[PDB]
C-alpha cells in the first residue's frame, strides 16, 4: 500500500488472500523444520521421535 | 517572495544549465507514462521543436560545447508549452487510480 | 418508484390446464397485437440416430398444408391478415409462433389447431424439402460460429443423443421418409408436451375456449406405451479442432458442464458472464470498457471478438466462452481469458459483483420487451420450470448474490476442471489440452 | 458437412466409471482427480526425500 | 496487462528454448540423450566442485 | 459413500497450498516410516554381523 | 545473403556490438563498463596461469607463489598482474557505480540489480583470492572477518563452522577458498551476460539524460575504437602500476608465512573493502555492524526507490551535485578512516562519517531533489 493500493477493494482482495498466504507460510515452516531437522519443533511429536532429531 | 525570490530563481535558472544548450525546462523532464503520454498529445509545431532542441542539445553535448550566449533560453522568454498536456495526464490517471479504489 | 413494487406492477401470467393435460398461459398487455405460439418438448435430443433430422424435417414441411387446407391456401390465411408465421427448433423446444392483431386472434388460433395436428406431408413436398435442406445445410456449413457450436456439442456430448445437430447429418436427409414423419409426429407432438402461450392484447377466457374447441382433440395417449425417457448426458471433456489454413481467421469455443434450469445457481452463473460480458471490433467504449478481458483485447488487439454463453438442457449444459480472432494471438487470448475464470474464483470483489448483477438486471427487463420475447419466455419456461417465473423473484433471486457465493459458486463450476474445446480454422497456435488444462487451475491458490 | 462429423468410440480407452454414456458426469471426477493428483503426490513426496 | 512469460527477456528466451519449443510428436527414447548429456554435465560440475574443495 | 479419493480431491487435493502442505507432512511421515523400515529390512538380512548386534560382549 | 544479419551466431554480435544504435553524446566514463569486461578476461585469463602452478595446501602455498615468482619463467609478471588487476577491476568499477548513481541510471531497476549481484560476487572472489596466498594478513583478515560474520545468534556459529571446514581457519578452508576463487568468476561472466541483455533492451544513458534517440549512432567504427583507447589508457595504468610500483597499494605483512601465533598489530582488509571496514567498526555491536555494512553495501539496491526529481541525470541538479560530491568525499574519508587505527581521534570521524553517508543517501538526497522541483516551478 505504498500511495494508491489504499482503499475498500484491496482490502477485500487482503482479506480474501491473507488464509492462502497463511497456507503458504505454514508450508514453507513446516518444510524449513523439516529439512533442517530443527531440535526444538520436531522434539513434541511422538512418530518422528523414533530415530530422536 | 516579491524582490529576491524571483531572483534566486533567475540565478537558479543560470546556475542549472539547461539554457546554455538551448533547451526549455519541459525538454528536461525525464519520461514516465505520463510524460510519455503527453508528448504523444503535443500538435506537430510543437512537438518537432522539442526534438530539434533535444538532439540539438546532444549534438552540443557531445563537442562539450554551449550555445552563444545570446542564444542562451531566456528566463522569462521559457515557455512551459508540456505542462498543461501533463496536468491533463496527471489528472485523468488519478481519476482511473481512485476509481481502481473504490 | 423503487425497482421492486416496479417490477411487481407487470401483469402476471395466468397459466391453466386442459383435460387433455396441454397447458395454456398467457399474459396481458395494453398492445394492439398479439404473439401466440405453440411450444413442444421435441428437440433433436428426442432422436434416435435414424430420424436425426426428423424435427427440422418437420418444421420445413410444417407451413406447406394441413389436410383442410391445401397448400397455399394456409399462405393465404397469414398473408392476408398481416400476420408473421415463424418457427424454431432447438435441441429440446420447438416452437411454431405468430404475431397478429387482437382482433384477429380466434382464427390465428385455428392455423396453429392444424399446424399441430392435421400437418398434410406430400411426398413432391418431401423430396422439394429434401434437397433445399440439403442445399440449406450446404450453406449453413460456411458459417463458422454455427460448425463451432455444432462442433462444441459434438465433442462435450460424445455418446450421447445431445451430441447430434438439430438438423442431422445428410445421410439422413436423404433417407427421411413420409413413415417416419408420421411417428415422430406420433410419439412427440402429445398432449402434455405441449404449452400454448399468448402475450399482448389477448384474454385468459377467451384463449381458453379457443384452446379448449380447437385443441381438444390432440392425442394424450400413447402409441406403443413405452415412454421415451429423456436419460441423463455424460459431459466428456476433450477437444476438437478443424484445422483449414485457408480460412482469414479462427473461431474458438471453451465450455465447462453446468447445471442447467432447475438449480438456481445457474443466476450466479450469470453475474459472472456478466463480469466478462462481450466484446466486439465495432463497439465504441475502447479501452475503458469495465471487462478486463474486453480491456486487454483491444490494449493489445487480441480478439476480433469474443462472447460468453451459458446454455442449459434437461440437468445439463454448456458454460464457457467463444472467441473469433487470428492466429498469431489465439493463445494469448486463451491465457487471458482463463485468467479472468480464475479471478472468479479467488478475487471476486463486491464492485464488480454489484456491475454485474445491475448489467443482468438491465439486461434482463430489457429483453422482455415485446410480445414475441414475452411469448418465448412464458412458452420456455412453462416446458422447462413448469411455470412461468416472474420478474420480481428473479429480481429477488439476483438480490442475493454477494462476492462470497460467487467465487464459492465459480470455484464448484470452473476451477479445476475439464473443458471441452472446439476450433475452427489457423488454429495451429491454439495449445494443447494439457496447457488449457493447466490453464484451468493456479498454482498461487 | 459439419453435421456429417462426429467422435468416434473412445470406449477402448475410457475409465470404467466413464464408460456408461446414459450416467451423467460430476459423479465420479472426484475421485479420478483424486487418483491421478494422488499418483502425482506420492511421486512428489519420494523425489522430496 | 501482459504475459510476463513472453515479454520478460529471460523469461522469452526460456520460454522459447523449453516451455513453447515446437517439438516432433514422434521422436523417441533415443531424443532423451541430449537432456541427459546436459544433466550429467550438471552432476560433473557439482561432484567435481565438492572433490576440488578437498583435492 | 464417498470414495477415499474422492475425499482426499475435495479436502486435499483441490488447492495448491493445501496440495503442498500434503506433500510436506507427507514426506515427513514417509522418511520416518520407510527409513525405519529399510533400516530394519537391513539388519534382518545381515543379522549378527552388524556392529550393534555385537556390540554386547565388548561393551559392558 | 550477407553474414552479418543471417547467421544465427553473427546476427548476435551484430546486434551487440556492430549495428547497436549508441548515444553520440556519451563521455569517457561509459568506456568504463567494457574496461570492467576486459579486466574480468584479464583477471581469468592471468588466474588460469597461476593455477598452472598453485598448490593449495597450508604446507606448499607460500612456497609454491615464491616458486611462481623465482622460477617460473615471468611468473612474477603474472602473479603482480593478477594482483594489480584486482585493484585496477576495483577502481572501474567504483567508477562505474559511481556512474550509474550520477547520470540516473539506476532507473533500469533489472540492470542494477543483476549489477549489485554483480558486486557482491566481485567482492566475494577478490576476499577468497586474498586469502589465498596464505601469509598473515590473509590468514588474520579472514579469521577476523569470519568471526564477525558469525555474530548471528543460534544460527551465525553453525555457519562459520560450516564454512571454515573445522574449528578454526585450516587447510579445509584454504581448499575450498581456492575452488570458490577459481569457480565464481564464471557465475561473474554469466551474469555479466545477462547484465547487457538486460541493458539492450532499452539502451544506454546519455549524459543529458533526455531521450538519445533523436541522436544515436552505430557501435561501430566510433565506440570501439574509443573503447580500444579506453583499454589502452588502462593498460598504460596497469602495466605502471605492476612495473614501477608492484606493492605500493599492497599490504607488507602478507609476506611473511601464516604464523597462527603471530597476531598482528594491525588487521586490514584490502583498500577497496576498507569503506564497508570503517562503518563495520563504526558501531559497538557486532550484530549491528555486520548488518550495518550489509545496509551500507544494499543501499545501492535501495537507491532506484529514492529517486524524486522529475529530471533523471544530475547535470541540471546543482544542489544534489553538491551533496553527491560531499557523498564522494565523504566515501574518501571512509577509505582512510578503515585504513587507520581505532584510537581517538578515528573513532568520532569514522562514527559521523558512516552517520552522513546513511544520511546524505537516505535522507538528504530526496529532500534535495524535491527541492529543486519546487524550486524549477514545477511543484
Ligand atoms: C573528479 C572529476 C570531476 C568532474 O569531472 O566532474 C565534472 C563531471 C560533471 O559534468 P557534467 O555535469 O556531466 O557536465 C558536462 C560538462 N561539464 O562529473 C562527472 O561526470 C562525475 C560523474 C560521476 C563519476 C565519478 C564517480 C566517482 C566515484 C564514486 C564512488 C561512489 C559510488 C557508490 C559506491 C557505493
Ligand atoms: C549563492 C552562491 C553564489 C556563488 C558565487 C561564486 C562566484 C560567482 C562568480 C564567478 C563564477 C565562478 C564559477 C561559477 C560556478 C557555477 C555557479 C556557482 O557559483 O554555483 C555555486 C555553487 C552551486 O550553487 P548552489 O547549488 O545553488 O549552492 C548551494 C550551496 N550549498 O555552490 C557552491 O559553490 C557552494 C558549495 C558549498 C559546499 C560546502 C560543503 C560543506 C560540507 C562538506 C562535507 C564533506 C564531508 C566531511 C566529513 C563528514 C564526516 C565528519
Ligand atoms: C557435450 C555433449 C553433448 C551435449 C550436452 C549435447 C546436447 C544436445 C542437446 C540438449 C540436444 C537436443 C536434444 C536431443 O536431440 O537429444 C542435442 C541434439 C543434437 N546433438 Fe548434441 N550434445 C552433445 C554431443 C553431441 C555430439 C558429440 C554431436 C555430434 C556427433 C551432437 C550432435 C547433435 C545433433 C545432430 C543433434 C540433433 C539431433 C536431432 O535434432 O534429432 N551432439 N545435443
Ligand atoms: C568443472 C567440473 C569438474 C571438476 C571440478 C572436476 C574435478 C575433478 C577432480 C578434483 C578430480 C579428482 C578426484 C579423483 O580423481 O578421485 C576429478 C577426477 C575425474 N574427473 Fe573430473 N571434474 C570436473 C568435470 C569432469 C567431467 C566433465 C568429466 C568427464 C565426464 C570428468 C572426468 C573425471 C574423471 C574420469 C576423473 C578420474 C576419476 C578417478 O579416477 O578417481 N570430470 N575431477
Ligand atoms: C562485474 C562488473 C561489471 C561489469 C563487467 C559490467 C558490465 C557492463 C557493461 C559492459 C555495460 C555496458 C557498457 C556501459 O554502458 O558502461 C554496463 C552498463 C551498466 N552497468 Fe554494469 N557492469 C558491472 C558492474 C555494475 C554494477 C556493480 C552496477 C550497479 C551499480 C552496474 C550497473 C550498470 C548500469 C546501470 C549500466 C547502464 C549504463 C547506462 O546506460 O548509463 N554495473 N555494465
Ligand atoms: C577464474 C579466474 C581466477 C583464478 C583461477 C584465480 C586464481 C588465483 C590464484 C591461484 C591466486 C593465488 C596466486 C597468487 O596469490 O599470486 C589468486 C590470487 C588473487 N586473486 Fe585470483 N583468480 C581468478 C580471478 C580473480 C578475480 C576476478 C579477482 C578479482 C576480484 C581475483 C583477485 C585475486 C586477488 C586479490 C588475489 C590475491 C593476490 C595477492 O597474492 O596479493 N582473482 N587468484
Amino acid at each position: 500500500m505504498l500511495s494508491r493500493f489504499l482503499g475498500p477493494r484491496y482490502r477485500e482482495l487482503a482479506r480474501n488472500w491473507i488464509p492462502t498466504a497463511g497456507m503458504w507460510g505454514t508450508v514453507g515452516a513446516v518444510g524449513l523444520v523439516w529439512a533442517t531437522d530443527w531440535r526444538l519443533i520436531l522434539d513434541w511429536v511422538p512418530y518422528i521421535n523414533g530415530k530422536f532429531k | 517572495s516579491s524582490k529576491w525570490l524571483d531572483g534566486f530563481r533567475k540565478w537558479y535558472y543560470n546556475a542549472a544549465g539547461f539554457n546554455k544548450l538551448g533547451l526549455m525546462r519541459d525538454d528536461t523532464l525525464h519520461e514516465t507514462e505520463d510524460v510519455k503520454e503527453a508528448i504523444r498529445r503535443l500538435p506537430e509545431d510543437l512537438y518537432n521543436d522539442r526534438m530539434f532542441r533535444i538532439k540539438r542539445a546532444l549534438d552540443l553535448t557531445m563537442r562539450h560545447q554551449i550555445l552563444p550566449k545570446d542564444q542562451w533560453t531566456k528566463y522569462e522568454e521559457d515557455k512551459f508549452y508540456l505542462e498543461p498536456y501533463l496536468k491533463e495526464v496527471i489528472r485523468e490517471r488519478k481519476e482511473r487510480e481512485e476509481w481502481a479504489k473504490k | 418508484a423503487t425497482f421492486a413494487q416496479a417490477l411487481q406492477s407487470v401483469p402476471e401470467t395466468q397459466v391453466s390446464i386442459l383435460d387433455n393435460g396441454l397447458r395454456v398461459a398467457s399474459e396481458q398487455s395494453s398492445h394492439a397485437t398479439c404473439t401466440v405460439g405453440v411450444w413442444i418438448d421435441a428437440g433433436s435430443r428426442y432422436e434416435t440416430e435414424k430420424n436425426n433430422g426428423a424435427g427440422y424435417f418437420l418444421e420445413h414441411l410444417a407451413f406447406k398444408g394441413t389436410k383442410n387446407r391445401p397448400g397455399n391456401a394456409l399462405e393465404k390465411e397469414v398473408e392476408s391478415i398481416g400476420a408473421h408465421l415463424n418457427a424454431y427448433s432447438t435441441r429440446e423446444h420447438t416452437a411454431y409462433l405468430i404475431k397478429a392483431l387482437s382482433k384477429d386472434l380466434p382464427k390465428v388460433v385455428e392455423l396453429l389447431a392444424d399446424i399441430v395436428q392435421n400437418s398434410s406431408l406430400e411426398d413432391s413436398q418431401i423430396e422439394k424439402e429434401r434437397d433445399v435442406i440439403l442445399r440449406e445445410m450446404q450453406e449453413n456449413d460456411a458459417s463458422m460460429q454455427n460448425v463451432v457450436f455444432d462442433y462444441l456439442h459434438a465433442t462435450a456430448f460424445q455418446g450421447t443423443p445431445l451430441a447430434q445437430a438439430v438438423e442431422g447429418p445428410s445421410e439422413n436427409v436423404r433417407r427421411l421418409s413420409r413413415t417416419d414423419l408420421t411417428d415422430y409426429l406420433n410419439r412427440h407432438y402429445k398432449a402434455p408436451r405441449m404449452v400454448l402461450a399468448a402475450a399482448g392484447g389477448v384474454e385468459h377466457q377467451q384463449l381458453l375456449d379457443l384452446a379448449q374447441k380447437h385443441l381438444s382433440s390432440v392425442s394424450r395417449v400413447y402409441e406403443e406405451d413405452a415412454v421415451p425417457g429423456l436419460t441423463p448426458c455424460r459431459f466428456t471433456g476433450s477437444e476438437i479442432r478443424h484445422r483449414d489454413d485457408a480460412l482469414p481467421l479462427a473461431h474458438v469455443a471453451i465450455a465447462v458442464e453446468g447445471p442447467g434450469w432447475a438449480n438456481p445457481d445457474n443466476v450466479t452463473l450469470q453475474v459472472a458472464n456478466a463480469i466478462i460480458g462481450h466484446y466486439d471490433c465495432t463497439y465504441g467504449g475502447g479501452v475503458h470498457l469495465s471487462s478486463p478481458l474486453a480491456s486487454v483485447a483491444v490494449a493489445n488487439k487480441l480478439c476480433q471478438s469474443f462472447q460468453t454463453f451459458n446454455i442449459s438442457y434437461s440437468d445439463t449444459g454448456l458454460l464457457g466462452a467463444h472467441f473469433v480472432c487470428d492466429a498469431m494471438s489465439i493463445d494469448d487470448m486463451v491465457f487471458f481469458l482463463q485468467g479472468q475464470w480464475m479471478r472468479l474464483c479467488t478475487s471476486a470483489t463486491e464492485s464488480e459483483v454489484t456491475r454485474g448483477k445491475n448489467i443482468l438486471r438491465n439486461a434482463l427487463v430489457s429483453h422482455l420487451d415485446g410480445t414475441t420475447p414475452v411469448c418465448e419466455d412464458i412458452g420456455r419456461s412453462l416446458l422447462t420450470y413448469g411455470r412461468r417465473i416472474p420478474l420480481a423473484e428473479w429480481e429477488s433471486r439476483i438480490q442475493e448474490v454477494d462476492a462470497q457465493m460467487l467465487r464459492d459458486i465459480c470455484s464448484k463450476y470452473f476451477y479445476d476442471q475439464c473443458p471441452a474445446v472446439a476450433g475452427y480454422g489457423p488454429i495451429e497456435q491454439l495449445p494443447d489440452y494439457n496447457r488449457i488444462r493447466s490453464g484451468m487451475f493456479w498454482l498461487r491458490f | 458437412s459439419h453435421t456429417d462429423v462426429k467422435v468416434p468410440d473412445f470406449s477402448d480407452y475410457r475409465r470404467a466409471e466413464v464408460l456408461d454414456s446414459t450416467k451423467s458426469s460430476k459423479e465420479s471426477s472426484e475421485a479420478r482427480k483424486g487418483f491421478s493428483y494422488l499418483v502425482t503426490a506420492t511421486t512428489t513426496v519420494g523425489v522430496a526425500y | 496487462m501482459t504475459n510476463m512469460r513472453k515479454t520478460h527477456p529471460l523469461f522469452k528466451i526460456i520460454n522459447h528454448s523449453f516451455i513453447d519449443l515446437p517439438a516432433p510428436s514422434n521422436i523417441s527414447s533415443w531424443w532423451n540423450f541430449g537432456s541427459l548429456l546436459g544433466v550429467c554435465l550438471m552432476v560433473q560440475i557439482i561432484t567435481g566442485l565438492f572433490l576440488a574443495m578437498h583435492y | 459413500s464417498p470414495t477415499i479419493p474422492s475425499r482426499l480431491y475435495s479436502l486435499l487435493f483441490r488447492r495448491t497450498s493445501t496440495f503442498a502442505l500434503t506433500i510436506a507432512v507427507g514426506a515427513l511421515f514417509f522418511e520416518r516410516a520407510f527409513d525405519q523400515g529399510a533400516d530394519a529390512i537391513y539388519e534382518h538380512i545381515n543379522e549378527g554381523k552388524l556392529w550393534k548386534h555385537i556390540k554386547h560382549k565388548y561393551e559392558n | 545473403t550477407n553474414m552479418r544479419k543471417t547467421h544465427p551466431l553473427f546476427k548476435i554480435i551484430n546486434h551487440s556490438f556492430i549495428d547497436l544504435p549508441a548515444p553520440s553524446n556519451i563521455s569517457s566514463w561509459w568506456n568504463f563498463g567494457s574496461l570492467l569486461g576486459v579486466c574480468l578476461m584479464v583477471q581469468i585469463i592471468t588466474g588460469l596461469f597461476l593455477a598452472m602452478h598453485y598448490t593449495s595446501d597450508t604446507m606448499t602455498a607460500f612456497s609454491s607463489v615464491t616458486h611462481i615468482c623465482r622460477d617460473v619463467n615471468y611468473g612474477w609478471l603474472i602473479r603482480y598482474m593478477h594482483a594489480n588487476g584486482a585493484s585496477m577491476f576495483f577502481i572501474c568499477l567504483f567508477l562505474h557505480v559511481g556512474r550509474g548513481l550520477y547520470y540516473g541510471s539506476y532507473t533500469f531497476m533489472e540492470t542494477w540489480n543483476i549489477g549489485v549481484l554483480l558486486l557482491f560476487a566481485v567482492m566475494a572472489t577478490a576476499f577468497m583470492g586474498y586469502v589465498l596466498p596464505w601469509g598473515q594478513m590473509s590468514f588474520w583478515g579472514a579469521t577476523v572477518i569470519t568471526n564477525l560474520l558469525s555474530a548471528i545468534p543460534y544460527i551465525g556459529t553453525t555457519l562459520v563452522e560450516w564454512i571454515w571446514g573445522g574449528f578454526s581457519v585450516d587447510k579445509a578452508t584454504l581448499t575450498r577458498f581456492f575452488a570458490f576463487h577459481f569457480i565464481l568468476p564464471f557465475i561473474i561472466a554469466a551474469l555479466a551476460i545477462v547484465h547487457l541483455l538486460f541493458l539492450h533492451e532499452t539502451g544506454s544513458n546519455n549524459p543529458t539524460g533526455l531521450n538519445s534517440d533523436a541522436d544515436k549512432i552505430p557501435f561501430h567504427p566510433y565506440y570501439t575504437i574509443k573503447d580500444i583507447l579506453g583499454i589502452l589508457i588502462m593498460f598504460l595504468i596497469l602495466m605502471t602500476l605492476v612495473l614501477f610500483f608492484p606493492d605500493m597499494l599492497g599490504d607488507p605483512d602478507n609476506y611473511m608465512p601464516a604464523n597462527p601465533l603471530n597476531t598482528p598489530p594491525h588487521i586490514k582488509p584490502e583498500w577497496y573493502f576498507l569503506f564497508a571496514y570503517a562503518i563495520l567498526r563504526s558501531i559497538p555491536n557486532k550484530l549491528g555492524g555486520v548488518l550495518a555494512l550489509i545496509l551500507s553495501i544494499l543501499i545501492l539496491a535501495l537507491m532506484p526507490f529514492l529517486h524524486t526529481s522529475k529530471q533523471r541525470s544530475l547535470m541540471f541538479r546543482p544542489i544534489t551535485q553538491i551533496l553527491y560530491w560531499i557523498l564522494v568525499a565523504n566515501l574518501l574519508i571512509l577509505t582512510w578512516i578503515g585504513g587507520q587505527p581505532v584510537e581517538h581521534p578515528f573513532i568520532i570521524i569514522g562514527q559521523l562519517a558512516s552517520i552522513s553517508y546513511f544520511s546524505i543517501i537516505l535522507i538528504l538526497m530526496p529532500i534535495s531533489g524535491i527541492i529543486e522541483d519546487k524550486m524549477l516551478k514545477l511543484y
